[PDB]
């Protein structure tokens, strides 16, 4: 039958919606070899390309809707017996340049999640592929070349019998896409950094293992005759000195079977090794339950007398560095029933009550 | 009267003697690239101050950038000086695109040029240089030297205006460390 065709509701420009099933649009697979190492890239493609060959309820909705205000949710599903574990990271980056680094230091930066399959049955997060707006489209992420990387941060504590596969479930959710924008105000309530402070390795034994991580986070990460850098980190290096409350995310990257009690404290490079009075400093005792894999550390304003430098000259020694360090110390002893080292991921989530001082002319190297 | 600190980032030396033909070099003000015209043997370097570390990693940008262009600088009798510097701001390297700004410098010995430009794009004011999306492009600073035997080098210094904002991360390759030739620093001497 004929009718007023122009009055038909064929202009439904609204977003993807319905049940969670209705909002699914793509699925991907990550092969987790039973013999992989740290820094071993598992998946590396374009976010857009996820939809190729997909046949889900919102696949065509996703690929035709011109504007989406909801976020992209991704769920990882996978597991392994409690007698093992590893550390996987999923991250979204805005783009790349030729021969880009695949080191976690730069990958994590923008947006990511980290989990250990030996404790979590699944893990998920939501994100805004348009970091400076509240809307996006499939066409936009296609031409802006949004990238996605899955990387093995830490290898298996105990190798699984066969290779296993992690599966990612891609869907759209009604969470509003708020932007994440960095700016130059000297005072900021919340400055997210997602800085990979480092990968700590504590081998099994009865020795007194001490690890030092500098809080002079500017300058990027060291390498050969080069360094790695990401936007969040370089942004904070714009200031000469800074202070605030530090929020760290600590991740157990080894199996539940590998256990150790770790002390966290703020001190200086003047503090030597084999000094059995570390607990005289104000500190936190972190123990990990078998289920537990993540711990938040908070270092309030009271932990610092003054602000400190964003950078130091690379030639500076510990005995001539008044900038504070985050110490990670084996309070008791690293052990387990199986072989394997205790890996502990440390990431600076961000700074609360960020106060930046002056302007940094810059130092070419880091540490 | 300068106040806030500018940071050096791109330098480029004109070709060595006996090269005397008119030449030029293009500076990518956002990606930190130095591309000499043709096959002229220019000696180029890029430094790594916070500003460059930001420009080369920030996917989306918005705001005002202040630029200082310094021109060196050679033992040349003032009376015999005839070097001229022509610079252009461009939104592309295509012949079809027109210059966004032109400056002409003809000072003997050395020269200083202060100017500024805005980065602004379609994404709520943010721009993603050279992205296929919306045909966004970077900014180029084209420098022409009429006498490369009198003009030794160009120096680009940059500063972020307080209204400068960034978002998103680009996965860059490792950045090589800096590390002379012409005695323009005590260290070089």
């Amino acid at each position: 039958m004929e009718q007023n065709l122009f009055a038909l509701s064929l202009d439904d420009t609204s977003s993807v919606r319905g049940s969670l099933l209705d909002t699914k649009f793509a699925q991907t697979r990550v092969l987790l070899s039973k013999a992989m190492a740290g820094g071993d890239v598992l998946l590396d493609e374009y976010l857009y390309d996820v939809v190729n060959g997909q046949d889900f309820r919102a696949t065509v909705a996703f690929l035709r809707t011109h504007v989406i205000t909801g976020k992209i949710k991704v769920t990882a599903t996978t597991n392994i017996s409690d007698n093992s574990g590893c550390c996987l990271m999923l991250a979204i980056n805005s783009g790349v340049r030729g021969k880009y680094s695949t080191d976690v230091y730069t990958i994590c930066s923008q947006d990511s999640m980290t989990w250990n399959p030996g404790c979590k049955k699944n893990f998920s997060f939501t994100f805004n592929p348009n970091p400076c707006g509240d809307s996006w489209s499939a066409e936009m992420i296609s031409r802006s070349r949004v990238r996605m990387t899955v990387i093995c941060v830490s290898g298996w504590t105990l190798s699984p019998t066969t290779d296993v596969i992690a599966k990612l479930d891609w869907s759209i959710v009604n969470e509003k896409c708020e932007p994440t924008i960095y700016h130059l105000a000297d005072c900021q309530n919340w400055l997210p950094l997602n800085r990979w402070m480092g990968k700590l390795t504590f081998p099994q034994g009865v020795t007194s293992e001490v690890r030092r991580m500098p809080l002079s986070i500017g300058g990027g990460a060291g390498a050969t005759q080069a360094f790695l850098a990401n936007m969040p980190n370089s942004w904070i290096s714009m200031w000469r000195y800074f202070r605030g409350e530090l929020h760290f995310e600590v991740t157990k990257m080894s199996s539940p079977y590998i256990k150790a009690t770790v002390t966290f404290l703020i001190a200086f490079g003047n503090l030597s090794d084999a000094f059995g009075f570390y607990e005289s400093f104000p500190h936190r005792i972190v123990q990990f339950a078998e289920v537990e894999e993540k711990c938040t550390l908070v270092f309030s304003q009271q932990e610092f007398v003054t602000a400190w430098s964003t950078q130091v000259n690379p030639r500076t020694t510990l005995e001539a560095d008044g900038c504070p360090y985050l110490y990670a110390i084996i309070h008791d002893s690293t052990t387990g029933t199986i072989s394997g080292d205790f890996n502990l991921g440390v990431k600076l989530v961000g700074i609360k009550d960020f106060c930046g001082i002056g302007s940094n002319p810059g130092i070419d190297g880091s540490r | 009267e300068a106040s806030d600190v500018y940071s050096p980032c791109m330098i480029a030396s004109t070709p060595p003697a006996p090269f005397s033909d008119v030449t030029a070099v293009t500076f990518d003000l956002i990606n930190g690239k130095i591309t000499p015209v043709g096959d002229d043997n220019w000696n180029t370097h890029i430094y790594n101050p916070p500003i460059m570390n930001v420009l080369r990693t920030a996917a989306w940008k918005s705001g005002t950038i202040h630029v200082q262009l310094n021109v060196r600088g050679a033992g040349v009798k003032r009376a015999d000086w005839d070097g001229q510097v022509f610079v252009y701001l461009r939104q592309s390297m295509n012949p079809e695109s027109y210059d966004a700004r032109t400056f002409v410098i003809s000072q003997p010995g050395s020269a200083m040029l202060n100017f500024s430009f805005d980065i602004i794009g379609p994404n709520s004011g943010f721009e993603f240089a050279e992205s296929p999306w919306a045909n966004q492009t970077t900014w180029y600073l084209e420098c022409v030297a009429t006498n490369p035997r009198q003009i030794q080098q160009f120096e680009v210094n940059m500063r972020f205006d307080p209204n400068f904002r960034v978002a998103g991360n680009i996965l860059m390759p490792p950045f090589p460390l800096s590390t002379p030739l012409l005695k323009f620093r005590f260290r070089d001497i």
